[PDB]
């Protein structure tokens, strides 16, 4: 993640749950990438609920 | 077995949640936690009274 950090110019971790910077701190496991791209202030309907 | 509940919680671990929940909402989580063992404690005090 640390890489990651500063690949891209993406936002600084504008989402709630794990830790921002304990990213490399942690063992999980069966990650999901689903990628796609959305048209303005419809990131904020990507929530949880 | 008063120990494997959640209580409302994520996880039934309080190592889990430190390492892996960000510390400012950590601290409600385990404020949450602490107060439903501390209501169970007093119910067996209670009990044993």
């Amino acid at each position: 993640y640390s890489v990651l950090y500063n690949l891209a110019p993406f936002f600084t971790f504008k989402c709630y749950g794990v830790s921002p910077t304990k990213l490399n701190d942690l063992c999980f496991t069966n990650v999901y990438a689903d990628s796609f791209v959305i048209r303005g202030d419809e990131v904020r309907q990507i929530a949880p609920g | 077995k008063q120990l494997s509940s959640k209580f409302g919680a994520i996880s039934s671990v309080l190592n889990d949640i430190f390492s892996r929940l960000d510390p400012p909402e950590a601290e409600v989580q385990i404020d949450r936690l602490i107060t439903g063992r501390l209501q169970s404690l007093q119910t067996y005090v209670t009990q044993q009274l």
